[PDB]
């Protein structure tokens, strides 16, 4: 719907506090955490995918973070 | 023939040693079960008709801000406190604003103020649990007698009510005996793990944890006056205008966002009872005491005439509607098939015993012709009405369609999809157990993965399985990847 | 024909709850509000709350929130209302009115009830 | 914000009656105004079922309009039946409640 | 609730049509596509980030696709 | 929206999916892309709502 | 199919058309750059009480 495309990142920043800054600052992180907490098994799956696609440790952690971020937000 | 041409029926044939076959009865589509000497009969689940719902909590979608009261204390002093903070009808927030001599305070610096607003929330969502103790099920059973105006007739049937109290029932079919339904509603669906949320006139089935994790203020449902809410700040935004003051604004009606958040949930009914649709259960059909309609009926001796153009259903089963032109009313129809001037008789006959009940009412028969051109004969002599049908298709194509149907069933249903046509076999039970283990391990991993993320994970997993030298896991990864591609292409029914 | 008829005139002493009722018939009850307006003797009209009988949500006036409760009871098409602790000041006649769901129909009231007058004296 | 209106009166010959409600920028300015007639001793009647729209009867003796923050009920000539208590009602959004006018005792003189 | 967490990932499913299946099937991908069209520079930024972290073409492609799926969705 | 107003980037405003019309103060206008506020669901395959 | 209106068995087209009314609506207003006006205060440190 319209709520999935928030007005975040558009270059209209000013000194005045924006509408729902406090809530909308952390709604996305709260969603990701609650999804990663209600579905623990995907942590195991993402660890497996990162281990078998990430040659170096930095690549492994980048892949793991991106997998644990995209899936809650692609729900 | 209440289920002929329903677009999702799927045949079950063959019984066990004790003349029983179990089956899963989904809301969309029925099961037409035929045996060697038992009458073929349509069985379709209708409704679950839950009653005595207890309401757990009430999410509320639109609020109202009243009695905006504020208090600001001078800087370099304790944070502002209002008596309305302790009140459970009020929502408050602490912030820091700039206070000088023009604001009344003696020394400059950031001062603390609070704005307690009395939260009153207009329209709410009620989340109701159903207990297995009062879950119901209605099953309509129709031995499709050769009968006028019976094809695809939802109004005709013999209902059988199967609740967890006295699940095993016995449906007394009017003429063919009494079918038995020894079933288990416990494994039909996870109604312990579901919440029925009723918004305005609609409602839905949603997962319990998902309902409890919704960003909406909630109150325990006790039908009490002036309820006390929790997590009110989800519909109240406080805006600090350049750190000089703040104001309280209620967000608004969360109805549209709630309808968008419900995508994927199955809709339900609320008017005239709960009547949950879109369910499923597993019945064990005990056909021990079923009997055919006069196997000893004298065979008909006069010709039959067509009364409606023979039409092939979606699954390739012919429908012949004939009227009997004889005077011996109670008689069993002589039915036979041929193929290329050879009585192969490869064509089966779904309607078990085509008996003409009255000789005035025209009788209709459903038959399954062979994949080649076949001539169907519905008489004894040269007066025999001869229907030739050409059934386009291939047996390999039929096998592929059946395999696709079975895979789709194994996607909608999990470990319990192995009991659809089971006769209590040994191979089938072992397959069910191994699928139970693997499916539990799989759905534990992919619980919550969306429709497109499943496809992406599957293609990534198959690419990984293609580039792994250890074949012991290369084969496993490729198999899992293909399974997940299929599930992603099937999910969101 | 659609109309709203009240419970009938009632009298009670201060500090006693009273349950004023409003009957609805002739139309689809769930599709319109009951705006429960108030009018003191020889005073200006004062709206004090409406309920949505399709869902039961209640929008009390800020003054009357908590002091009053309203129930839909859609089975009998009767929009009840109660006063928690009736005081000497709150003597008036309580009309029940029908309003539309949408925003343009929030503040339009047709087919009012006659109004249950409640007298409060010792 | 609370919308207000004064009590007025006019003679039996219907020169003109100007009965005005002046609300805030949240109640009147964005919501349709609704006018109510209350003959004393009777339940109020919906004089205007929308802005400048009549439900039934009494035409050209009851005709309203709003311009900006204020609303008014105009006339082309009054009659003896037009003596009642009048109320203008709008749905406020900031207060989120239905606001009724302070009352006005229009008397045919 | 908020649209950020739709009821699409739960294991419960059946034969019947789910609520708003037709729209919700492609709603997220439509949002991602329109965000990508609106802001095309982040395509260049994601290309650079994938090229400087992915040694193998599989690694670069998976990082690029995950990074182009996260930003429109995590906004 | 009602008594509240915001500054929003014009392209974002044009992008947000909601039925829209010319805004020519005409009663009963015609809403382009009005399918976003209606959902059609099949009761299995029997009917349409 | 049979028992539903006609002899031939398969899948038949179905259309449910429904009128649309907007009820609440929101309107985006372009700011006329000619009529845009800025007001700025210039207070001077004069030591008024
Ligand atoms: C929240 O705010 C509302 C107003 O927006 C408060 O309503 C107020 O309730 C009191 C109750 O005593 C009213 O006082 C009464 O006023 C009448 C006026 O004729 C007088 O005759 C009575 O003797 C009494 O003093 C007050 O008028 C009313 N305010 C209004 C209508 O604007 C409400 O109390 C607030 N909630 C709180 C404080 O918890
Ligand atoms: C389904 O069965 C019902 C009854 O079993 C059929 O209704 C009958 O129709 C005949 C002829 O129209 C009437 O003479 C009977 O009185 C009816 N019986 C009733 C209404 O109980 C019905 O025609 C069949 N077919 C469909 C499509 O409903």
């Amino acid at each position: 719907s319209v709520a999935l495309a928030p007005h975040v990142g558009m270059g209209l920043d000013t000194r005045a506090q924006t509408w729902m800054s406090a809530e909308g600052a952390w709604r996305q992180i709260e969603k990701v955490e609650t999804w990663a907490f209600r579905h623990p098994g995907f942590t195991i799956l993402a660890l497996f995918l990162a281990h078998y696609i990430g040659t170096s440790l930095t690549q492994k952690v980048v892949i793991f973070i991106l997998l644990m971020l995209v899936t809650p937000s692609m729900t | 023939m209440r289920c002929v041409g329903v677009g999702n029926r799927d045949f079950v044939e063959g019984l066990s040693g004790a003349t029983w076959v179990d089956v899963v009865l989904e809301h969309g589509g029925c099961v037409t079960t035929m045996a060697k000497n038992k009458p073929t009969l349509d069985i379709e689940l209708q409704k679950t008709e839950a009653t005595q719902l207890a309401t757990l909590r009430k999410l509320c979608i639109e609020g109202k801000i009243t009695n905006v009261t504020t208090d600001s204390r001078c800087p370099t002093q304790g944070e502002a406190i209002l008596p309305e903070e302790q009140d459970q009808n009020y929502v408050c927030k602490h912030t820091y604003v700039d206070r000088g001599w023009g604001n009344g305070c003696g020394l400059f610096g950031k001062g603390s103020l609070v704005t307690c607003a009395k939260f009153q929330c207009l329209e709410l969502i009620e989340g109701k649990v159903v207990q297995h103790e009062n879950l119901k099920y209605t099953v309509i059973i129709t031995v499709h007698t050769g009968d006028q105006h019976q094809v695809g007739n939802e109004t005709q049937g013999v209902t059988a009510e199967i609740t967890p109290q006295a699940s095993t029932v016995e449906a007394i079919l009017p003429e063919y005996g009494t079918l038995g339904l020894e079933c288990s509603p416990r494994t039909g669906l996870d109604f312990n793990e579901m919440i029925l949320l009723t918004m305005k006139n609609k409602a839905w089935m949603v997962h319990r944890q998902w309902f409890f994790d919704l960003p909406l203020p909630w109150t325990s449902g006790a039908t009490t006056e002036t309820p006390t809410w929790n997590k009110k700040e989800l519909l109240v935004t406080f805006k600090n205008a350049h750190a000089k003051k703040q104001e309280v604004v209620v967000l608004g009606s969360q109805e549209g966002a709630m309808h968008t958040a419900l995508t994927g949930a199955t809709e339900i009914q609320t008017s005239g009872g709960t009547s949950i649709f879109a369910g499923h259960l597993k019945c064990r059909l005990k056909m021990d005491k079923l009997e055919l309609k006069g196997m000893s009926y004298a065979m008909c001796s006069n010709a039959f005439v067509l009364k409606k153009e023979v039409s092939e259903t979606q699954h390739g089963t012919i429908l012949i509607k004939v009227e009997y032109k004889g005077e011996d009313a109670p008689c069993k129809i002589p039915f036979s098939t041929e193929d290329g001037q050879g009585k192969a008789h490869n064509g089966r006959l779904i309607t078990a015993n085509p008996v003409v009940t009255k000789k005035e009412e025209l009788v209709n028969i459903e038959a399954e012709p062979p994949f080649g051109e076949s001539n169907i004969i519905i008489g004894i002599g040269d007066k025999a009405l001869r229907i030739n049908w050409y059934k386009k298709g291939s047996s390999i194509g039929k096998m592929f369609e059946a395999t696709a149907r079975g895979a789709r069933r194994m996607a909608i249903l999990g470990d319990t999809a192995w009991d659809f046509g089971s006769v209590g076999g040994v191979l089938n039970s072992l397959g069910k157990m191994v699928h139970q283990i693997f499916g539990s391990a799989y759905t534990a991993l992919f619980s919550g993965v969306s429709w497109i993320m499943k496809i992406g994970i599957g293609v990534l997993l198959t690419w990984i399985g293609l580039n792994s030298k250890n074949t012991s896991m290369s084969f496993s990864c490729i198999v899992i990847g293909i399974i997940t591609l299929y599930l992603g292409a099937v999910v969101q029914a | 024909q659609v109309q709203l008829v009240q419970s009938g005139a009632e009298v009670k002493k201060p500090g006693a709850p009273v349950k004023v009722s409003c009957e609805a018939s002739g139309y689809t009850f769930t599709d319109y509000f009951i705006h429960w307006v108030r009018q003191a003797p020889g005073q200006g009209l004062e709206w004090m709350g409406w309920i949505n009988p399709i869902s039961g949500g209640t929008n009390y006036h800020p003054r009357f929130h908590g002091g009053v409760t309203m129930t839909r009871d859609t089975s009998m098409k009767v929009a009840y209302m109660e006063l928690k602790r009736l005081t000497s000041d709150d003597t008036a006649v309580y009309f029940c009115a029908r309003g539309r769901d949408f925003r343009g129909g929030y503040s339009q009231l047709d087919y009012w009830g006659q109004g249950t007058l409640v007298t409060v004296s010792s | 914000s609370v919308l207000t209106q004064p009590p007025s009166a006019s003679g039996t010959p219907g020169q003109r009656v100007t009965i005005s409600c002046s609300g805030g920028s949240s109640n009147i300015a964005i919501n349709t105004v609704n006018w109510y007639q209350q003959v004393p001793g009777t339940a109020p009647k919906l004089l205007m079922y929308s802005n400048n729209q009549r439900p039934s009867g009494v035409p050209d003796r009851f005709s309203g309009s709003k311009s900006g923050t204020s609303a008014s009920l105009a006339i082309s000539g009054l009659q003896s039946e037009d003596e009642a208590d009048y109320y203008c009602a709008t749905w406020d959004d900031s207060l989120k409640d239905v606001l009724f006018g302070g009352g006005t005792k229009l008397t045919v003189l």
